[PDB]
């Protein structure tokens, strides 16, 4: 890399990252074609700015299309780039797409534990508790150990919704991982058991 | 039906029916359906008239088969106008005919090509007081569309829209097809935009029709919105629908987005067809990406697809634009070994090879054989002859060929274009005729337009009409030709000449250089870079791109026009750049007609 190439990349990436943060996917596309005109090859961090710009404007189809451009260009997406797509999929309740992207991260040899945690909290936050349980159990049964805060979140939200079957499944997996249930978790299950008519 | 199939005479069936009526059992339309059927078989016009007249006196409502048999028996004798009289007679008899009868009568008239008769039938429908249905309108639009009356279909489409009759989807497919075949691609998208507001759900036929219009006309933005609309409605686009999107991107030299759509086809299971492997080959051929063309060729052999003639044409065109002259003629040499049948474009494909590498005697042998079979070679081959004669300064042959185009009593396009080359049509009022031809040619899409303008600018530049070539290029850009030619933002000032001929490239650089000095005179800021994109593909990441004929031609052209201000790039073989600091130390090119 020469000094001239480094100087141009800095000013090209200054403009690109200032439009991704501006929530302007169209402008981030113009700079990439400016890079192509100058002969610079867009790397993983240039397509990250394109994914993020679409993702920030709640655009799942454009962000997925941007990822296809990155893979089609032969570039390797950054672990943060996949996390932006996974978190976006959860915000729209698209658990199938979120699980497809997690499979890609494993294929790319990344560490999917952090991205799996993010996917579950997004589904819970956006009132997709049924989808969140399906994703959480697949990760928990697959061997991943969730965070203590997410364990307390899943048990409590299921018991507030009258879903004892999911809350008992998770608490069994929580102890198998190595986190023993406390009075708080038992009080969540009891809140539903006390209304079943069988003391 | 035993006797009718058995071959009994016509009077036997009529006489057999007379026995039905005398038996006291109430007859049925079925026998009169038969009574009109064998008349249609034997072409009896008067006999069918008395048969129909008997039922009108019989007080029974006719069905669709009565009218169909009447239409068939009269059109066989070419007396369909009598059917209207048969309808008019029953109009005064208190039995109002159904629209199904009138629609069938229009359909036969549409088959016979009768426009005035269809107009009279439509008026007779209106006076009957019955509201025409959607199938009626679809018949006239297809009938009027087949005869090239596009203004008439526009009026009739507006009429039914204002007749409180919400058009059906199949109406739009007819409208889409007639406007798409006529080159009204912006109208096709406008039709969809109207059609989505009227709360009408499109179908697979609608999506493929619009995308084909976008692909032919090179409207990639509209094509992308169609695909997103289909995905947003959980619709999996067909393999043909994607091929139209792939076509549109190649028209705009957006290879990255074209190969994404190609990649997405296998993702959705819409595997590419043979036509898809042609959209890529023609897209790559224009840019001279023979590395990507060989990938398709190496993929076609193992995919079970034999090499047709269209594949061979793209291979020659790709090698020619890529500067591989030796490999271009070898493909034409190897083409004849494998039999096949070279078409007119193949002769034009190999002619451009010899014209590009200044082969005057070889071009002569290629040209007169074009007319040796009475083919009347198109304007593109004529413009290539002016290049090879103008490159060698053979002013005798240039004037000889121009006089051939000046008369050209058969083809109007040659006469106007040949006249405008000499400068006869360079007046304000006399440039409208030239523009009239350009608009007529701006209907086969961007694919034919790029070939026409590349040859025309090559001829003008080598003939010394360099100021005329500047205005011809300015006419192409406003029509959408060469959409990638120029970029002017704060970062990059670029000119992309990888899809142009040598004469077109020189014209593009000349205009671009003159416009570059304009912003230097004033305080219009400055781009971080001024670049010339001569190679646009996988060849960039290699030393061969800097040895491409286009890259050498642009650099040689730039060397003796702005001194040593544009230098190569150390990171890309197909770029010729100028830093912002060097832009400060910079008409630059003289544009005159010989």
């Amino acid at each position: 890399v020469s000094a001239l190439e480094r100087s141009l990349r800095l000013t090209f990436m200054d403009e690109l990252m200032e439009r991704a943060r501006n929530r302007d996917p169209s402008g981030v596309s113009e700079v990439i074609y400016d890079m192509i005109a100058a002969g610079l090859s867009p790397g993983p961090r240039s397509f990250h700015g394109l994914v993020v710009a679409h993702a920030l404007n709640g655009d799942e189809q454009g962000a997925m299309h941007s990822l296809r451009k990155e893979l089609g260009a032969g570039q390797r997406p950054l672990p943060e780039t996949m996390i932006a797509l996974v978190r976006l999929s959860g915000s729209k309740g698209n658990a199938q797409r979120g699980l497809e992207l997690l499979a890609a991260m494993e294929k790319l040899n990344y560490d999917i534990r952090q991205a799996w945690l993010i996917l579950v909290e997004e589904l819970v936050r956006t009132n997709h508790l049924e989808e969140a349980n399906k994703v959480f159990l697949k990760g928990a049964r697959g061997g991943m150990r969730a965070t203590d805060q997410l364990y307390d979140l899943m048990i409590e939200e299921d018991c507030k919704a009258g879903d004892h079957s999911n809350a008992l499944d998770i608490s069994y997996e929580m102890e198998a991982a190595g986190r023993f249930a406390t009075t708080f978790h038992f009080n969540c299950l009891l809140s539903v058991q006390a209304t079943c008519g069988i003391p | 039906n035993a006797c009718a199939r058995g071959g009994l005479d016509w009077e036997g069936l009529l006489g057999l029916f007379a026995e039905m009526r005398h038996e006291g059992i109430q007859p049925d339309i079925v026998t009169y359906n038969t009574l009109l059927s064998a008349c249609a078989i034997r072409g009896l016009g008067d006999e069918a008239e008395m048969v129909f007249r008997t039922m009108n006196d019989g007080g029974i409502v006719p069905d669709l088969t009565t009218y169909s048999h009447l239409v068939e028996t009269f059109g066989k004798l070419g007396r369909l106008e009598k059917v209207s009289d048969l309808l008019s007679e029953m109009a005064s008899g208190g039995s109002l005919p159904d629209i199904t009868s009138y629609n069938v009568l229009l359909e036969a008239y549409a088959k016979s090509g009768s426009i005035k008769e269809a107009m009279g039938v439509f008026h007779q429908m209106q006076a009957a007081g019955c509201s025409p249905n959607a199938n009626t309108y679809s018949v006239l639009l297809n009938l009027f569309g087949q005869n090239g009356r596009y203004d008439d279909v526009r009026q009739l489409f507006l009429e039914m829209k204002s007749s409180n009759t919400d058009p059906d989807a199949a109406t739009y497919n007819i409208l889409i097809d007639v406007f798409g075949e006529g080159g009204y691609f912006k109208e096709v998208v406008t039709l969809f935009h109207d059609m989505v507001e009227e709360n009408i759900e499109p179908d697979m036929e609608t999506y493929e029709g619009i995308i084909f219009a976008c692909g032919k006309g090179g409207l990639h933005e509209d094509a992308r919105k169609i695909l997103q609309y289909m995905t947003a409605k959980d619709v999996v686009p067909s393999s043909k629908a994607y091929t139209g999107v792939i076509e549109a991107f190649g028209q705009a030299a957006l290879y990255e987005e074209a190969l994404v759509a190609f990649n997405t086809m296998h993702e959705v299971g819409s595997n590419p067809s043979i036509e898809t492997f042609h959209s890529l080959l023609y897209s790559f051929a224009r840019g001279g990406l023979f590395k990507e063309s060989e990938v398709i060729l190496s993929r076609l052999v193992n995919s079970g697809i034999p090499r047709n003639r269209d594949t061979f044409n793209a291979t020659i065109e790709a090698y020619k634009q890529g500067g591989k002259f030796e490999e271009a003629v070898k493909t034409y040499v190897d083409m004849e070994k494998s039999r096949c049948d070279p078409d007119e474009r193949t002769l034009e494909a190999v002619l451009s090879v010899y014209s590009c590498a200044r082969l005057v005697d070889e071009c002569r042998e290629q040209f007169e054989e074009m007319k040796a079979s009475d083919i009347l070679p198109s304007i593109m081959c004529y413009c290539m002859m002016l290049s090879v004669y103008g490159k060698t300064e053979s002013w005798d042959d240039v004037n000889e060929l121009l006089e051939e185009m000046l008369s050209n009593r058969v083809s109007n396009i040659h006469q106007v274009i040949g006249q405008m080359i000499k400068g006869n049509y360079d007046d304000d009022s006399n440039w409208q005729i030239v523009e009239y031809v350009l608009d007529k040619l701006n209907s086969e899409g961007c694919g034919l337009g790029i070939r026409f303008y590349n040859a025309l600018l090559d001829a003008l530049w080598w003939l010394g009409q360099k100021e005329r070539a500047a205005r011809v290029l300015n006419e192409a850009t406003k029509r959408g030709i060469f959409p990638e030619l120029f970029r002017k933002n704060k970062l990059v000032w670029s000119v992309d000449v990888h899809r142009m001929s040598e004469g077109g490239m020189y014209t593009a650089l000349s205009v671009w250089l003159n416009d570059l000095s304009d912003i230097l005179v004033k305080g219009q800021d400055l781009p971080q870079l001024a670049v010339v994109v001569s190679v646009r593909g996988q060849l960039e990441k290699s030393s061969a791109a800097r040895e491409s004929p286009i890259t050498r031609a642009a650099f040689s052209f730039l060397q003796d026009h702005v001194s040593s201000s544009f230098s190569f790039t150390g990171w890309n073989g197909g770029r010729i750049m100028c830093q912002r600091s060097q832009l400060k130390q910079l008409n630059i090119v003289a544009l005159t007609n010989s």
